[PDB]
């Protein structure tokens, strides 16, 4: 573990996958088949945290897609005018996971910093208002909230937000 | 330009012929148009995040006066440099 | 049991493969379920329209005479 | 003429359709260029007030069609109803509205019918319909009126 | 059976061909289905009486408290007999 | 001016001939306007999907190794 890197998935699909275990087999079985299929279908952008060696065994990953958000129903919009805004762009961090080997070593927060880094560099190229993340349980929820993310409540509960302005701030 | 071969049960084929005659298309036209339209709307439904009253409120509040990154996130940012 | 030939445009197929990957299905499963549930919708709407015209002919026979 | 009657258009197309004139070029033209065909395409049932002449001189007409009201709930609409200038002022439009109501009523015994909407072109026709019992509607429906089937039934008691 | 000769400008025909191509249909079939669906839709929209708040209220009140037939309509229905 | 012929089924025409009389048009103008309105519909929806794919490509290209 002297030589970890985080690269975009090189589409060739030449990594070492099944020798990975993050502690919960939904993310595991997502990496098993879903991750490469959905990366090469361009539904997500799959970043791999692995070792800088020819063998290239995976120790973590995250997934970044584009997204767009919208309110339920805009009420009482006759104040002055209404120019509709229906495709409000954002980035969504689909799922993130570290191997059980590297748990507890800040590596989830650094993967988050890397994802926010890519989101920032994209914000310079296209319009992005903020970063949504999903949290399937109590622990991912607390993890994400301890990094600046704001919790949404009510049929949006497992979803937290971090505005791109504060991402710009994180890299002062 | 391309081709897909769909092996189809007989009940489903009778049903699709019925429906493709209801819309005076062919079985091929009906199947492909159904596939394309449902694909479009499945993808549109995946990509979007409909926020309710309070989720929308807090997202707006975060956009106007954005927070300061915590010390954990800043340490994480300094690590990968 | 049966067979069908379907020709696409590389924009239909990429989109259909993406929407299959989304919904955790095959492209065959996705296209089949698409056409099938759409056929359900279509037969249902045809049936409702037939009932509308049945009631229409009922009330038009009533307003003519017994 | 003590010999005039009201009948369903007998699909003869054997009526003196041209010497008719009721005051409005719109209803005249509808009778002469549409009514036979729209009766034959089942969009309306047309009733003619004429006399037992060689060619059944057309002196009045009305049309009935099935409708629904919303915002399916069944009803009928008296769309059009006109009468020649010579017969006007003598309660013949009231008689044709009564006949249309009777047709709607004898329908309401076989089919569910909640009431009868009626189309009124000018304020002339609006006052006229309003005078027979019809409820003046408002807004986008200001040019329509309604009469419940229960009232049409109370009429014939 | 019957046949309809139609005249459209070059640009109308170009738009019809493009839209018919997006549907994976022929120009003729696209025009036919468009006219058929729109004619059935016009026929439905015709026979439907969409009442507003107050007109709805008034028809409901006439069904609840229906009027008594007036003198004029009474004399008319007698003139019938 | 270009010419395009179309064959109906004696019932269809009735429907058209019915609708053409309601919306205050000819059968010619009615069929033409129906097809052109539907053409605008189809074309604008296709442009919507193309624009969504374009924005998707922009944002996804920006999220890849920036
Ligand atoms: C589908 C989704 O999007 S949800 C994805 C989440 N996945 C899961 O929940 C599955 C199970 N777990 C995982 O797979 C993931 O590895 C995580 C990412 C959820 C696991 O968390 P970790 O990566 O171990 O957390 P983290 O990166 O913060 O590492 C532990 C760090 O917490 C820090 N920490 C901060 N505050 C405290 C505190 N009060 N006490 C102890 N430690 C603390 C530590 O400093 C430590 O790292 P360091 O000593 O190097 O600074
Ligand atoms: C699109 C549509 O469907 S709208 C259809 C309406 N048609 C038109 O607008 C075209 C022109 N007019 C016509 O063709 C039609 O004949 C009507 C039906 C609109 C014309 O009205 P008519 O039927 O001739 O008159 P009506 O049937 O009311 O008879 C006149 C009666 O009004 C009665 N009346 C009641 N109150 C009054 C009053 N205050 N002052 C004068 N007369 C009165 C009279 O008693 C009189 O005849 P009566 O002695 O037999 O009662």
């Amino acid at each position: 573990m002297d030589d970890l890197t985080i690269e975009i998935l090189t589409d060739d699909a030449d990594y070492d996958l099944q020798r990975f275990d993050c502690g919960e087999e939904a993310l595991n079985l997502f990496l098993t088949t879903h991750l490469v299929r959905q990366h090469r279908n361009k539904i997500l952008r799959a970043y791999i945290l692995c070792r800088n060696t020819p063998e290239r065994q995976v120790l973590g990953y995250y997934t970044l897609c584009g997204s767009c958000f919208e309110r339920a129903a805009l009420p009482s919009k006759s104040k002055q005018k209404k120019i509709p805004y229906k495709n409000i762009p954002s980035v969504t961090l689909g799922r993130l996971a570290i191997d059980r080997s590297l748990q507890g070593q800040g590596w989830g927060a650094t993967l988050v910093a890397h994802a926010m880094n890519v989101v920032w560099s994209a914000s310079l190229a296209v319009g992005i208002h903020g970063l949504f993340v999903e949290a399937l349980n109590e622990k991912a929820h607390t993890f994400y909230k301890s990094l600046g993310f704001i919790p949404l409540v009510g049929e949006n509960e497992n979803a937290l937000f971090f505005p791109t302005k504060s991402i710009e701030l994180l890299f002062t | 330009k391309q081709r897909i071969d769909l092996r189809l049960t007989d009940d489903d084929k009778s049903m699709i012929e019925e429906a493709a005659a209801i819309s005076n298309q062919s079985v091929s036209q009906f199947m492909l148009n159904s596939a394309s339209q449902r694909a479009a709307e499945v993808i549109e439904q995946h990509r979007r995040v409909i926020l309710n009253e309070e989720s929308w409120t807090r997202v707006m509040d975060a956009l106007s006066n954005p927070p300061s990154p915590g010390e954990k996130l800043k340490r994480a940012a300094k690590r990968l440099q």
